[PDB]
């Protein structure tokens, strides 16, 4: 029927209205202030969609469609997580008067489809491209981008970022290969945000043991999943609970089973071993560090499962469950050890292995403040999310508003010269893309219509002028305020957005 | 060397598991709810004396009270303790009553405390608290009768000192 599909299409419109409006004031960089309750007595304060978005959700499939939405267009490109659920939002709302009007959602899928095609065209030549090939092509670029990135007020100043992150993450040059796991960061606390450095090699950092002496090189550690503390006998007490017995017998035994098995793994070299964590394996023995400390030991234990991929894919060993199973797969080459605490805190090694030369780097990042663990960190991961979307792309656009009302403008003209039943539909398109300059207006706080009548008249008179500025509330060209993106940040986000409005319009 | 070595092995192992074997006493108090309660007559264990309270929100007494006790706890370890909320256990009493601690020596309740009047109400000390006990420990800081001397009426007294002094 008709009264089903249309109470459920209303009622799946007004959650999303609802959901979009909710983080609709956040957009730009003068996004403003709100807190939220979890209802565990806590209140939080923040200006970002994302994780506000992630946070809280209804039993309802409409949000979950733009959750998905959402965390699709930040694995995709990385930002602009806002502006889409605004587009789709806007989308909405038109969709709602156009089948009030009484539309066939086929008609209206297909004449958003051209409207899409003819909309890329136009970005495609709006939007200037430049060089990417060579170290100075993407050296003058990434200047464009962190002077046209978030105040750089320490990252110039600092830079653990500028130079660190582009130049050791180089290496891979494989174009639009580069995966996260390539590049696993350390941290630790001490020293001076002064340097963060290079090997090209895993960086370890826990302690080690206590011994003689530990530095040398040899064939690989040879890492081990393994477990060497006795299993736990077969009850709390034993039979007879004195002196007499009980030392007798079972001394023989333990001392048996806690030699037997190093003997054996002392058979393939190196006397050397990496360990798992201990949450199930309890009483880690010490006379077997006793006996290994006779065999030149030198081991570190307590070791992580995310590393525990990345490492046997930085040095190329297989790894080992038990003792059972010993053949191959077990070691590695290495060319030395034991980097120490120089000059600060946070000890940690630096096996600098080139058996496999298969690209791979790592990044560290000391400091005298925890407080620079916590202001130098994951600035690394956006920005190297920044040089890593440029791989492909290797054109830009400026921003302030300037594409939406130039798309607008020319979609008023398509829809006015394909006269036909989907010109109405394509010309509600054009209007609902055009209203993203009115909201960074408000955020700056302005009167938005004569702003954007403005804009849009300069932009009927060249169709490339200036853009909103930020900085004196004013109408000034991004070629001097240079604020500039990418153009897959904004194609991605159009195409996807209009197809998910398309898929949600089409079911039922 | 390797002897002196090895041969502390000994010295180390079943010497630090020489101290595996372990045993206790109590001491302070644990918060329980009622997930214990059911079976706990027969969780006594062997002549260990246990005590309960109950609790509401907003009494100015009933919180007083639950000071009383963690403090006495110090002083007497064996026995262990109890704090409970009313909403657990039956649903409209606790609402019209007061704490209630119904001591259980691994058996049925001896001694059942309920409403604020046999309290006192608020002129509670360590004292008043302690002699009411008389039945866990067998010390009682020696106080042969400790009642404040319930003040007193002035006409009955008057009578009995003239039959007695001049008799």
């Amino acid at each position: 029927d008709r009264d089903k599909p249309a109470q459920i299409r209303f009622s799946n419109i007004s959650a999303a209205k609802a959901v979009a409006d909710a983080i609709r004031t956040s957009l730009g960089p003068k996004g403003m202030d709100k807190m939220i309750q979890d209802g565990k007595g806590d209140v939080t304060i923040t200006n970002d969609g994302a994780t506000i978005l992630k946070q809280m959700q209804v039993l309802h499939p409409a949000a979950r469609m733009l959750v998905e939405l959402s965390k699709a267009q930040d694995i995709e490109a990385g930002d602009g997580t806002t502006s889409v659920v605004i587009i789709a939002g806007s989308l909405l709302d038109s969709c709602t008067k156009l089948l009030q009007k009484g539309i066939h959602p086929t008609i209206i899928s297909e004449s958003f489809q051209k409207a899409l095609e003819k909309g890329i065209e136009i970005l495609t030549d709006m939007s200037r491209p430049v060089e990417l090939s060579d170290r100075e092509t993407l050296l003058n670029s990434a200047t464009t981008s962190l002077n046209s990135k978030v105040v750089s007020q320490y990252s110039s100043l600092l830079s653990p970022m500028s130079v660190n992150a582009v130049m050791k993450v180089i290496d891979p040059a494989t174009a639009t290969s580069v995966d996260l796991r390539d590049i696993k960061i350390v941290k630790k606390l001490g020293g001076t945000i002064d340097d963060c450095e290079l090997v090209e090699g895993l960086v370890l950092t826990q302690k080690v043991s206590n011994s003689g002496i530990t530095r040398v090189e040899k064939a690989k550690i040879g890492l081990i999943q393994f477990c060497l503390s006795a299993p736990k006998t077969d009850m709390d007490n034993q039979i007879v609970v004195s002196d007499y017995a009980q030392m007798d017998r079972v001394l023989r035994e333990e001392r048996a089973y806690i030699l037997n098995l190093v003997k054996q793994i002392k058979k393939t070299g190196c006397n050397v071993l990496l360990i798992q964590k201990s949450i199930l394996r309890d009483a880690l023995s010490d006379l077997a560090l006793h006996f290994l400390n006779k065999m030149k030991i030198m081991v570190i234990k307590d070791i992580e499962r995310e590393d525990i991929e990345f490492i046997c894919k930085t040095i190329g060993t297989k790894p080992v469950a038990h003792i059972d199973q010993f053949t191959a797969d077990m070691l590695g080459s290495a060319e030395l050890a034991e980097e120490v605490n120089l000059n600060g805190s946070g000890k940690l090694l630096k096996i600098t292995g080139c058996a496999s030369p298969g690209k791979t780097v790592t990044i560290v990042v000391r400091g005298s403040n925890k407080l620079v663990i916590e202001e130098a960190e994951r600035s690394i991961h956006d920005a190297l999310c920044v040089i890593r979307c440029l791989v492909k792309k290797r054109a830009l656009i400026a921003g302030g508003g300037a594409p939406e009302i130039e798309l607008a403008l020319r979609l008023t003209e398509y829809s006015r010269t394909l006269s036909g039943m989907e010109s109405y539909c394509v010309r509600a398109f054009a209007d609902a893309m055009e209203v993203i300059p009115s909201t960074l207006a408000e955020n700056a706080g302005l009167n938005p219509i004569s702003t954007v009548t403005e804009l849009r008249n300069r932009h009927a008179q060249g169709e490339k002028t200036a853009g909103i500025n930020v900085r004196k509330g004013g109408i000034s060209n991004i070629l001097e305020e240079l604020v500039v993106q990418p153009l897959l940040v904004s194609v991605s986000a159009l195409t996807l957005a209009t197809e998910t409005v398309r898929s949600i319009l089409k079911i039922d | 060397e390797d002897e002196r070595a090895i041969e502390m092995y000994r010295r180390r192992r079943l010497a630090e598991w020489k101290a595996t074997k372990l045993k206790n006493k109590f001491g302070e108090v644990l918060e329980i709810s009622g997930k214990d309660y059911v079976q706990e007559v027969t969780k006594a264990g062997e002549g260990l004396w246990v005590i309960l309270h109950l609790y509401k929100q907003g009494i100015p007494l009933c919180a007083l009270i639950n000071q009383h006790l963690s403090g006495l706890a110090r002083k007497f370890p064996d026995v262990k303790f109890i704090k409970a909320i009313s909403t657990t256990c039956i649903p409209n009493y606790p609402d019209r009553n007061l704490p209630t601690i119904f001591v259980y020596l691994e058996g049925d309740i001896k001694a059942q405390f309920i409403g604020p009047l046999v309290f006192g109400g608020m002129n509670l000390t360590r004292d008043e608290l302690e002699w009411k006990l008389s039945e866990s420990g067998a010390i009682m800081t020696d106080l042969e009768e400790n009642p404040k001397k319930p003040i007193e009426d002035v006409l009955l007294s008057s009578v009995r000192r003239s039959v007695l002094m001049k008799r």
